[PDB]
């Protein structure tokens, strides 16, 4: 019961950008928005913030209207291209932001240490790099007591260690009962830390739900990279006539695509004829799910 | 309210920018130059007759101060949008009008502290180094001059906010600010005078004295010249209305009313700004 | 060279923005104001005589055109650096000098086109509206065009000089008034006081040359010859030298911006 | 051959950002700069250009001083946080940059339609989104012949299909012998297109070479994953005592991590009793190499 969107349609000039986008989130649920580059990920987040007023739709933000600043009291947002005042000290910038949000001065230094920027604090934002500015934005997001935390493309600029640390932070905040709307373009690594997911192409919302239902309905086949299982053509002709797609690379490798829905028993036969030199089985990944659903819209 | 936080960050910008030094240093150079280096137009090099300095300095201020206020404030709203920090700030629990008033109070305190500092070097500069001035008249005259100058700074700040809320880009904001600056000083006087001289030989004699209220630059000049200052003979433009717009608090109320209507206009425009 | 690309870039910026309709119309409203409403002090009426409306027009031009220049090229350099776009441009095969020269040429063509359109509208208004007093305006108003344009260029170059050192656009304006303040107020007042201090011993042979050290004084000498120790040609060459040294200093400061 | 970073270091006012960097690349050599958030990757990337002057040493580019307009003519730069004049349309921006770069003025439209911004043209950069902005930056980067391209963090803000297309474009450019100094932090999937990868932390370039070469310089275990295959305890007791490092996860599965060499003979056990309800084989990828190098040497 965190955000309740009633079929919002938003128009920018004469160009519609959203049409009947009905979305919902639970109080403690984490929803991963994904979509095309020009779909509406950021604009939908901006509507959630209350920056723009939907022409056709009554959004409910934290069970209240988004115009009220009481919502923004316990709501945090991390903007993409998070640009900051370039002549304020990072410590000074974050202290000013806390003063705006009301958070205690004890929190600021501890939180700067928590993100991993205290070492390079006290130097102006201009000196920081694209990463440290992203980390300052992340520190802004975690500032205060955030009941509802809206992240926009948030791993942009961070390290794999920093990305996974943020992922654990998001999981912990889910444990604490906070609400997260995370939109990202690095689909790898977000399947574990995202409960519910939504995919939207153009304006219409393609689908919504947790990973399990979204995977099940698509029935997306599994991909198996292989290199020298038994021979160059031993494993090809046993599946070309078996009604299964299998393209045989010239370098003594066969790449078969199974369905992984009901033929789980056949997986035993898959690796049991001859000793294989190299096998690399990749299960149906949410990025492949994104590719499938984009192929559905168009 | 949270207004003080935004005013605090604006004051911090004032120190981290050469602005506070620049505004106060140049404004004090203005003040000191008119007293010692000034009056050399007649050949009498150095004297500090309080009626003269607070009138010549008053005119040089009615030109300088609006321009300084406009330069400070034109990019308060458009500058944040171009910087990319405006969209972030609105996400905070701050009203659009609340941040507008915060920026207004911040810039206003910048210019008020600046004028106080600059004349504070001036006020001592006369008192200590001059020969036999009646300190009381000096004090109340420069007091009226300080408060009038800071009030004119505030009204032109508010004009800068309204034009910035109207505009889309920094350079166009500067262009509109320059237009608003040029209009009041050089055109609201000239067109109004021309109005009497030819449009009005006997067309409507009674209306011209009061209209000088519309322009804050004229109100400021009348407030600082007329005063309690002796030998109060007003030349062209002011003499019509120097004699009687019936005031001594009416001009002050009108100037504050201009600041008020302009702040309401800025709140109105900035509310509808986005899209 | 190929600075022309940057020049058309700020030409498009000027046309897309509201300067051209606020700088040319700026002169249009005042010039007709000075020419018909400028004798309003004792008798409102028009085109008293060409050299009359030229004197007041030049006097207000000194006050305002420098100020326009300082308000057109303070954000020119530091503004791009704040926007983070300057560095990407510095990646291109242009170099430090060509960027500054191109922006200067573009902004100078902005001011020149504004002067032409506005004072030309005023001149055609003088011709049409008023009697055929004289038309061979051309020497007076054309010299006004050239002199005002060169003054705009020299203060534009000063604005580039100050901008290339400031690191925050807001601070750039503070050092923009200073340059405007020094030439408008400080120079004349301080020079007059120094003459008053030196009663008869200032060596008046070197006062006209000290007047050269202020572009505003040069511009006011130029439009005061309707019918001096300093030749008119030298009176132009000195303003040109001001422009040259200002641009040289701006290029020198810009090279060490980062 | 083309970019020779030999014996250089850089310091701001009192802080040494880059220490003893030696990087040598050649034509058609896809290099990568990987490192911690704030490790000097960008300052070195800028040092490739004339934006920064090397405090110590020299940085030869195309055999000439990088400050010469000639050197920048045969080069392309996509800067992280790409920022464009946000009042003139994308068509106008591409035309302008090509005019300073040198183009037929017809390559502009070809790139604009190629990058998928054809519909978005005329709309103006402010109305553009973070993605399309990054796409327009990439389109600018591909104006002319990019003898030496310098795409930095280029994948941020792009669709998974869009980043896949960008990687395919990197491959195509690598086919026609154009250098690319990649610096993207998105770790998964770059290594395939990376000819030579260089992981440099705050200290220095403590790692340089090809992914296969780096993989050799360091022994890395192979990754095996499962989710509820047979039981929770039987797998643990069977694999811990049989001379192997079995990571005993608590989600009803014992994901056993091999030495990366025993797996060739381990598969025989896996087919024996290990029914394949769920089996994932992932060779030690660039994530593992990055963690190894960063933690052990940093
Ligand atoms: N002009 C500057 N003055 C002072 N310090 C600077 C300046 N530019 C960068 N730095 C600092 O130098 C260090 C190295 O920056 P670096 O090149 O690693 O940025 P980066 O590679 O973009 O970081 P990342 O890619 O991980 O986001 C950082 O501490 C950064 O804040
Ligand atoms: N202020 C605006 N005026 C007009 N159109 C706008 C505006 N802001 C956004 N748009 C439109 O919204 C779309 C881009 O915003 P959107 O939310 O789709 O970005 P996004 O999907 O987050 O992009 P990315 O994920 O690549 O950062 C385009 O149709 C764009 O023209
Ligand atoms: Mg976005
Ligand atoms: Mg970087």
């Amino acid at each position: 019961n965190a955000v309740e969107i009633q079929g919002v349609s938003q128009r920018y000039g004469s160009m519609t950008v959203l049409h009947d986008l009905n979305l919902n989130l639970g109080e403690g649920e984490v929803l991963g928005l994904f979509g095309h580059n020009g779909a509406g990920k950021t604009t939908s987040m901006k509507l959630i913030l209350g920056l723009l007023s939907p022409s056709e739709g009554q959004v409910k933000v934290l069970g209240r209207a988004p115009n009220d600043p009481q919502v923004r009291r316990q709501l945090g947002y991390l903007p993409e291209n998070v640009t900051f005042y370039p002549q304020l000290s990072g410590r000074e910038t974050l202290r000013h932001f806390a003063r705006l949000k009301g958070a205690a001065l004890t929190q600021v230094d501890e939180l700067l240490e928590q993100v991993g920027l205290a070492h390079a604090a006290d130097r102006r934002v201009k000196t920081y790099s694209k990463g440290m500015r992203q980390r300052l934005g992340l520190a802004q997001a975690l500032l205060g007591e955030p009941r509802l935390l809206l992240l926009d493309q948030p791993t942009v600029g961070l390290d794999p260690i920093a990305t996974q640390d943020l992922y654990l932070l998001i999981d912990r905040l889910r444990q604490r009962g906070t609400s997260i709307i995370l939109c990202s373009h690095v689909l790898p690594g977000v399947e574990a830390h995202i409960n519910r997911a939504a995919i939207l192409a153009k304006g219409c919302l393609q689908a919504v739900g947790s990973l399990s239902q979204l995977r099940a309905e698509a029935g997306l086949p599994v991909r198996i990279r292989a290199s020298g299982i038994s021979e160059r053509d031993s494993w090809l002709q046993r599946w070309t006539d078996a009604g299964h797609s299998a393209r045989g690379l010239s370098e003594s490798s066969i790449e078969v695509v199974a369905v992984n829905g009901h033929k789980l028993v056949l997986l035993r036969q898959l690796l049991g004829e001859g000793e294989p030199e190299d096998i690399e089985i990749h299960q149906p990944s949410l990025e492949d799910l994104y590719r499938y659903y984009m192929e559905r819209a168009g | 309210n949270q207004v003080w936080n935004i005013a605090r960050k604006e004051l911090s910008d004032g120190l981290r920018n050469r602005w506070l030094l620049a505004i106060s240093l140049l404004f004090a150079v203005l003040a000191v130059g008119i007293a010692w280096l000034g009056a050399a137009a007649s050949g009498q090099l150095g004297f500090t007759s309080i009626p003269a300095t607070i009138a010549s300095l008053a005119s040089l201020a009615t030109f300088l101060m609006p321009l300084i206020a406009l330069l400070l404030a034109y990019d308060a709203i458009v500058g944040e949008d171009e910087g990319g920090t405006l969209m972030l700030l609105l996400t905070y629990p701050l009203g659009r009008g609340q941040i507008l008033l915060g920026k207004f109070v911040g810039h206003g305190l910048i210019l008020a502290l600046a004028v106080l500092i600059g004349f504070g070097c001036a006020a001592l500069a006369i008192a200590l180094l001059v020969e036999g001035v009646e300190l009381g008249m000096l004090f109340w005259a420069f007091g009226r001059f300080m408060i009038s100058s800071t009030l004119l700074g505030w009204v032109f700040l508010a004009f800068a906010y309204v034009l910035s809320g109207k505009v889309n880009e920094k350079s166009s904001a500067a262009g509109l600010a320059l237009g608003v600056w040029f209009l009041f000083v050089l055109v609201f006087d000239l067109v109004l005078l021309a109005l009497l001289v030819l449009s009005e030989g006997k067309f409507n004699p009674e209306l011209l004295p009061w209209l000088l209220l519309l322009n804050p630059t004229d109100i400021y000049r009348l407030i600082n010249l007329s005063g309690f200052e002796g030998s109060g003979s007003a030349m062209g433009v002011l003499s019509l209305g120097a004699d009687l717009p019936v005031p001594a608090a009416v001009l002050w109320l009108c100037l504050l009313a201009w600041i008020g209507v302009s702040l309401l206009l800025a709140y109105a425009i900035f509310r509808r700004r986005l899209t």
